[PDB]
């Protein structure tokens, strides 16, 4: 088939020409899935998405994140310190960008409710964010105590409730987190929590959510979970739910919508 | 041999004797040498067999080979942790589902089609006469040995293959074993030097029509004629089928393209900076990926639609191939006896009031009938109606004339039909003359004589009717009757006689002379005492009436049928074991050899001229017997088929057929094969497609064949070439339209593998496009009818017009299909961005996106999303991929209902299937996209209206483009663009 006069059954010309349409064809083709492209992208509104289908309740993170098999799993030694200096140093890099020098270009917040903003007054086109620095969780901030209290058996857990645009929870009560076991160890208690800031709650005014151009600074606010009667060498799991009239946690298909659930030992 | 042998050097040979016969011992001890007196049974294939033989093909071994790259992938993948592992499962579980749903479909359409053919299949034991020492005794045929003497009469199976020893006027029916339609007289006197054709031995299949004969056994089972046949025939092997050659071409090519996109994404996902295990599983995905699932299944259902179609028509086939090959057929080698012919004597032409007369020779009587009106046609018809003995079986009234049974000779049984058919109730007309005195058709007078009495009451006088061979009527008969006179014979009627029967027997036709005597009451009156052995009554001074000539006639609908075929660029070749000059005039009947076409003999009759002296290439016809075609050998066989248009083979054995029909295909040809005898299953089976006769044919023939005629109606000839062109385009269109649809679902991979964006298109939609919802309007464009005249175009070439070619295949892949993948993707795009998801974000996020470890992905507007909510908009993707395809697909089938012709002139809405297809389709993926629990089922999702929307100026784009393409095609034939861009 391949000869010098006739090159796979067609002459060196006649496949000149046929190149040529099919590359004719593909830059006519790819022009107009690009202009699509454009008048998509020019549709598209800078701030607030058009849909938000999949996003209905938010969803719920722990730091720190450790995850075994199945999801979260936490596991160290209160006797090793090599077990949970890992964990610590995951704590202190997440609230690396709650300091003052990382909030300074958000503003503080006193009123207790939505920060509906209407128009873009802050620098730049863009809308107020309110702060949150790693001091409003106290104890478990990190000072006095560098290990967050899992040197002591007590490990601190801050749980983040993700972020949607122009969501809003609730404004009955600002929404809360609950820690609870899954099930309960029959030979113990319910689980003892103590939370950061007090009730465990996240402020009003961190909501709504303007989107990352008009709220480039926007950081989550954090509520902090220190567990006091965790029983020692022995498996529990902890569900930490956001309790809020606007989020739920009860979607089978998604076990981290409205709440959070791990895997804990703290062994002696 | 045996018939060259007299008795002395028999008797000997064989231990026995010609009357006393074989011992009863001998025989005994002789039928251990040799088995019993019965063919042996054929191999016999089990159906486990017959069901993996529907398991294979080019097609179906592409399939198990994919299945098991799938697997192997499987496995290297579990040897690395994959968690995507489900899709290779479940695309292996889906071609071996489809390989084995579409074999028990074509097992079930072989056991139907064996069922229905083998319901007419009738079965009778048989015996035999056999005189051994002295005893003549009834046994049962296979009981008998070589050297055994047997007796046949009429009526009677012959035994075995027999030197006869005596007869008295024995005839034999022949037409089956050879081509012979006439009844051969069997006498003891070697006359031929071929067993074949001689007179002293009788053949073990055939009928003993007339008479009694004696002689001995000189072959028994399977050494018999037939018994060699079948031999010859089991030799033969079955070769593959015109479309089985297409789809293994259309196989190599889906595999050459499959193994060049692979190694292509291979290299380049190793230039990427993927791993070599990765990049080999990304090469195993990339090659099982092209390979189509539904194909098979819609190759199928359009192979059983024509199948269908024509057995409407009586015409069964016993594999669902052959209902391609008559569409690609280029010659036919023909049988005459039987196939082409009625294998039945019948009146066909009239020599009376000095003109030569047509008679209405077929079978429904739907031709024209000659002048009755006349006084020499009441005499002719009266002659030959009192000067036969045959009759109709009683009880018959619902059956045609033509298909009646009688009980006679075969040319009696001519008469008498044609006188109920042109008098009306001739035996009544016959009793209503009582018959007085006889003469049997004996061979020294060689004319049978009657002596009846008139129907009037007041006529005294006596007729007497005598028939026989023309020059044996014309030693008699001073007399002639012409226009009603009595003129007498001056020698110009002689020569006019002679003239008459000279043309008649060139016509290859048995003609009988017929006269009357009006006996003298005043010598004879009534009462008188005729005696046969007196010769009281003149046998001499008669009036010649006029003559009858027979011939084995043309099916009603067999000249259409062979000039359809001719039309069609079909060769029409003539394959006969009959005689030269039978077989050249019904050749010119039937339009074979055309009016105005000549042999070399014809030539140098016309021209005076020696037969050495002419131009071959001036004759456009030629007759070649079986002798000189022994004496020819390849290279004189290939040249005088190339040499003359017209061929026609006369006293051919089944192995001289079977050389035909090899030398034809050797040639390059397609040859199909219309037999109904013995004598043509070697050929039957050598032919690329094989048509036996249901009525009429052999069941060696009905086994070899693979089509069947149950009607015997031969323009389901013309049908079959018709349903197998129509079949051939329409497989084309189909294969086209489903090929389409493959690099949409292709490049969404290669673009998650490359890119690295999340996955647009998964496997489960994947296989629900393959399998659910395109089959249907696939298999809907078989419905779709011829764009021109498909039965005036000449055959494909096979080895320049592939089913699919590289026309058809770019088209289909690289510019329907690659408008189908820019539509799936600006939908994708539209639908991510529009949920928060820019394109540059998408943009080599797939890591981010699949982490299960990650439950906060921040979008293009900073929303933190959990794995489930990003696979939730990921089954969003695949769900609008799937239905950009989906409407892209309706115009692909809107526009791959024609080749050339417009949508507007061929009618958008004339295949009602195709639009109930379409509506199927819409249905479906409404149901897919909106039935709660669909999205944890089966991954898609109630997907908002404008992502419908998004893809149909694509579906625009593809109608108008290939409206635009057919535009230029069809107002520059011939063009760059026309010899480019036409498939
Ligand atoms: C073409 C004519 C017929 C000729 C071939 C006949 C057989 C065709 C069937 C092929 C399928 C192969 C057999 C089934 C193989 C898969 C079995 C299976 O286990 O599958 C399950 C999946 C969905 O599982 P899940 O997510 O619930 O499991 C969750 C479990 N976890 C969590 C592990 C994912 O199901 C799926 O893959 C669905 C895959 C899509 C294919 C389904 C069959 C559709 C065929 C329709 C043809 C109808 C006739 C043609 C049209 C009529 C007009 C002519
Ligand atoms: C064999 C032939 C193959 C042909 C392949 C396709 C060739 C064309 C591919 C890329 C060319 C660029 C097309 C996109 C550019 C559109 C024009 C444009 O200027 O748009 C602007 C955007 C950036 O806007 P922004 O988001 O920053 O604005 C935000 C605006 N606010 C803030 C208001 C919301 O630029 C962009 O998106 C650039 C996006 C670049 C990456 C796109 C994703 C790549 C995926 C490609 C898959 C395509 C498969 C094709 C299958 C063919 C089979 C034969
Ligand atoms: C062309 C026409 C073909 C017609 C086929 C024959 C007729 C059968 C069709 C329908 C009969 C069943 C209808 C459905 C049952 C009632 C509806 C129901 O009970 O809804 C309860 C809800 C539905 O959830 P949702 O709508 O909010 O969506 C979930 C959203 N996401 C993302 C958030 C989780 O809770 C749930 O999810 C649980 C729902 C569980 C699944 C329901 C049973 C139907 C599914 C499959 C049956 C077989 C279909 C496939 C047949 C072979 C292939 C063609
Ligand atoms: C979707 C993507 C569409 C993108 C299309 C871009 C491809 C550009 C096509 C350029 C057409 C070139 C053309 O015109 O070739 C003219 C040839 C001349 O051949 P000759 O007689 O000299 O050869 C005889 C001499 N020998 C035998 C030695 C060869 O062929 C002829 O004139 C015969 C008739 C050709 C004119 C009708 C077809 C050409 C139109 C092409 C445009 C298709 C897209 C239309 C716009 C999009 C709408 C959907
Ligand atoms: C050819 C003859 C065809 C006859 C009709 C075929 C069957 C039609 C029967 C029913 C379909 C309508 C009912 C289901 C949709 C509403 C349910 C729903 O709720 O869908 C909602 C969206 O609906 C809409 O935007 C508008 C409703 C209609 C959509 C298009 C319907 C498809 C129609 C196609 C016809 C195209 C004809 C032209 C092309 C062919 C030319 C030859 C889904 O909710 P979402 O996405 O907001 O949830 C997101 C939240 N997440 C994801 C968590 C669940
Ligand atoms: C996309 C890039 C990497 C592909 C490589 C460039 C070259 C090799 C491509 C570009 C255009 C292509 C040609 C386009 C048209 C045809 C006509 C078709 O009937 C056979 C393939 C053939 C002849 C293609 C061969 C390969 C080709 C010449
Ligand atoms: C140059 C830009 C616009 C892209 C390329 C356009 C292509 C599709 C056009 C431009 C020039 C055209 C060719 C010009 C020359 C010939 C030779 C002639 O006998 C047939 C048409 C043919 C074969 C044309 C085919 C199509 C063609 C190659
Ligand atoms: C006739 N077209 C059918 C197909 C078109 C496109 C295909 O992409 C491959 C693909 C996947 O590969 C998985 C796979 C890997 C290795 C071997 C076989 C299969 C997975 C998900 C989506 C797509 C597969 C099948
Ligand atoms: C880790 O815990 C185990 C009990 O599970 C304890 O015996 C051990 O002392 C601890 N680590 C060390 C090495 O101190
Ligand atoms: C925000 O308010 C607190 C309490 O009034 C104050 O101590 C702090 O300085 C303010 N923010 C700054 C400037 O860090
Ligand atoms: C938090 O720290 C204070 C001292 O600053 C202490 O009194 C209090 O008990 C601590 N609470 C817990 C449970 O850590
Ligand atoms: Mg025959």
């Amino acid at each position: 088939n391949p000869d010098t006069g006739q090159m796979l059954g067609r002459t060196l010309s006649r496949w000149v020409w046929i190149s040529l349409y099919y590359v004719a064809f593909y830059v006519v083709m790819s022009g107009i899935f690009a202009l699509c492209i454009y008048v998509l992208m020019r549709t598209i509104d800078p701030y607030t998405p058009d849909y938000q289908d999949q996003l209905k309740s938010p969803g719920v993170t722990l730091r720190p994140d450790v995850y075994g098999e199945k999801g979260l799993d936490i596991s160290y030694n209160v006797s090793d310190s090599t077990t949970w200096a890992g964990l610590a140093h995951t704590l202190h890099r997440f609230l690396a960008g709650y300091s003052p020098a990382a909030q300074e270009g958000s503003i503080n917040c006193t009123s207790e409710k939505y920060f509906f903003q209407e128009s873009f007054l802050a620098p730049n086109h863009t809308k107020f964010s309110c702060k949150f620095t790693a001091d409003m969780l106290q104890n478990c901030s990190g000072r006095p105590d560098p290990t967050f209290g899992f040197a002591e058996g007590k490990p601190c857990f801050i749980i983040k409730m993700n972020r949607i645009v122009k969501f809003l929870p609730g404004n009955s009560t600002a929404p809360r987190v609950d820690c609870a076991f899954l099930d309960q160890p029959r030979d113990g208690p319910p689980l003892q929590v103590e939370y950061f800031p007090a009730n465990g709650t996240y402020s009003l005014h961190y909501f709504p959510y303007y989107g990352k151009k008009a709220q480039p600074h926007y950081s989550n606010p954090l509520v902090a979970a220190k567990l006091l009667n965790v029983p020692r060498n022995r498996d529990v799991v902890i569900v930490c739910k956001i309790l809020a009239e606007h989020v739920s946690f009860d979607n089978p298909h998604d076990p981290y919508e409205g709440k959070v659930e791990f895997k804990l030992k703290i062994q002696k | 041999n045996d018939h060259q042998l007299s008795v002395a050097e028999l008797e000997q040979k064989y231990q026995t004797s010609a009357t006393k016969g074989l011992s009863a011992s001998l025989a005994a001890e002789l039928l251990l040498r040799d088995g019993p007196n019965a063919l042996r049974p054929p191999r016999g294939t089990p159906e486990y067999v017959k069901f993996a033989r529907q398991l294979a093909g080019g097609l179906q071994c592409l399939m198990w080979v994919a299945a098991a790259i799938c697997l192997i992938a499987f496995a290297i993948q579990a040897s690395e942790g994959d968690l995507t592992t489900d899709d290779n499962l479940y695309l292996a579980l889906a071609l071996i589902a489809v390989v084995v749903v579409t074999g028990c479909f074509g097992y079930y359409q072989e056991f139907k089609s064996t069922n229905i053919i083998a319901s007419f299949k009738n079965l009778v034991p048989q015996q035999a006469t056999v005189i051994r020492d002295g005893d003549k005794f009834q046994i049962n045929a296979d009981q008998l040995v070589v050297g055994d003497l047997v007796e046949m009469k009429g009526g009677d199976r012959v035994p075995a293959d027999i030197r006869i020893l005596q007869a008295q006027g024995c005839k034999v029916d022949n037409s089956s074993l050879t081509g012979e339609s006439e009844p051969q007289t069997r006498s003891p006197e070697c006359t031929h030097e071929s067993p074949l054709e001689t007179r002293n031995i009788a053949f073990f299949s055939t009928m003993c029509l007339e008479g009694t004969a004696q002689g001995l056994v000189v072959n028994t089972g399977d050494r018999t004629i037939i018994g060699r046949i079948a031999s010859l025939a089991s030799g033969v092997e079955n070769e593959k089928t015109p479309i089985a050659i297409e789809i293994e071409h259309f196989v190599d090519i889906i595999a050459g393209l499959a193994i060049l996109f692979g190694a292509t994404f291979f290299i380049v996902a190793m230039c990427i900076g993927y791993t070599f295990l990765r990049a080999m599983v990304f090469f195993m995905a990339i090659v099982v990926a092209y390979v189509p699932e539904g194909l098979l299944a819609t190759v199928t259902v359009c192979l059983s639609l024509t199948a269908k179609r024509l057995a409407s028509k009586n015409c069964v086939v016993k594999n669902l191939e052959a209902v391609e090959t008559l569409g690609s057929t280029s010659v036919i080698c023909s049988d005459k006896t039987g196939t082409l012919t009625q294998n039945r004597m019948t009146v066909s032409h009239l020599w009376f009031d000095n003109h030569i007369h047509s008679a209405d020779t077929t079978e429904d009587q739907s031709g024209q009938t000659f002048d009755q009106s006349s006084e020499t046609w009441r005499a002719l018809c009266r002659v030959l109606t009192l000067c036969n003995r045959a009759a109709f079986k009683s009880g018959q009234d619902a059956v045609p004339v033509p298909k009646r049974i009688v009980i006679g000779d075969a040319s009696e049984t001519a008469l008498l039909k044609f006188s109920e058919l042109t008098l009306g109730n001739a035996m009544g007309y016959r009793e209503r003359f009582p018959k007085v005195c006889e003469i049997p058709f004996n061979s020294t007078n060689k004319f049978q004589l009657s002596i009846h009495t008139l129907e009037d009451p007041r006529d005294p006088r006596h007729v007497l009717v005598m028939k026989g061979a023309p020059e044996r009527v014309l030693e008699r008969c001073s007399s002639i009757l012409i226009k009603g006179q009595e003129l007498p014979l001056d020698e110009q009627w002689r020569e006019a006689f002679q003239t008459a029967y000279l043309s008649l027997g060139g016509l290859g036709e048995r003609v009988l002379g017929f006269c009357q005597l009006y006996l003298s009451e005043k010598d004879y009156p009534p009462g008188y005492a005729f005696d046969v052995e007196a010769m009281n009554f003149p046998t001499s001074g008669l009036c010649f009436a006029g003559l009858v000539s027979m011939i084995d006639p043309p099916r009603a609908t067999v000249p259409d049928a062979v000039l359809k075929c001719r039309t069609a660029g079909i060769r029409v070749i003539m394959v006969t074991g009959d005689h030269p000059i039978t077989a050249k005039a019904i050749a010119a009947s039937v339009g074979i050899i055309s009016e105005g076409s000549e042999t070399v003999e014809d030539i140098a009759a016309r021209l005076r001229v020696p037969v050495d002296q002419v131009n071959r290439k001036d004759a456009r016809a030629c007759v070649i017997n079986g002798m000189q075609l022994k004496d020819m050998d390849p290279s004189e066989l290939v040249e005088a088929l190339r040499t003359h248009p017209e061929m026609v083979f006369a006293r051919t054995s089944p192995q001289q057929k079977l050389v035909i029909v090899e030398s034809c295909q050797r040639l390059g040809a397609i040859v199909a094969v219309t037999g109904d005898g013995v004598n043509d299953s070697p050929a039957l089976k050598k032919a690329d497609i094989g048509v036996a006769m249901g009525i009429a044919g052999s069941d060696a023939a009905k086994n070899a064949a693979d089509m069947i005629l149950l009607d015997d109606n031969f323009a389901s000839i013309v049908t079959g070439v018709e349903q197998g062109r129509l079949i051939f385009d329409n497989l084309k269109k189909s294969i086209a339209y489903t090929l389409t649809k493959n690099i949409p679902e292709l490049t969404p991979y290669l673009i998650y593998i490359t890119v690295s964006v999340p996955l647009p298109l998964g496997c489960i939609t994947i296989l629900f496009i393959e399998l659910c919802t395109d089959i249907f309007p696939s298999v809907s464009l078989a419905y779709e009818k011829a764009e021109s005249d498909i039965m005036h175009l000449r055959p494909r070439n096979p080895k320049r017009d592939r089913l699919v070619n590289e026309p058809l295949a770019a088209y289909s892949y690289f510019q329907i299909g690659a408008i189908q993948s820019f539509a799936g993707f600006t939908d994708y795009f539209t639908a991510m961005a529009q949920e928060g998801w820019f394109p540059l974000l998408c943009v080599g996020l797939r890591p981010q996106w699949e982490n299960h470890h990650l439950q906060d992905l921040q979008d293009s507007y900073g929303q933190e999303w959990t794995f489930g909510q990003r696979l939730y908009q990921q089954y969003t993707c695949y769900t609008v991929f799937f239905i950009s395809i989906e409407m892209c697909q309706i115009a692909d089938v809107l526009i791959r209902k024609t080749r050339r012709l417009s949508a507007f002139q061929q009618g958008f809405f004339r295949n009602r299937i195709l639009v109930i297809a379409i509506v199927f389709q819409v249905c479906i993926g409404c149901f897919l996209c909106y039935c709660p629990g669909m999205p944890n089922i089966f991954n898609f999702m109630p997907i908002r209206f404008q992502w419908w929307l998004v893809p149909m100026p694509f579906s625009l784009l593809i109608f108008v483009y290939d409206e635009i393409r057919k535009l230029g095609v069809r107002c520059c034939p011939g063009s760059w663009w026309d010899q480019e861009l036409y498939y």
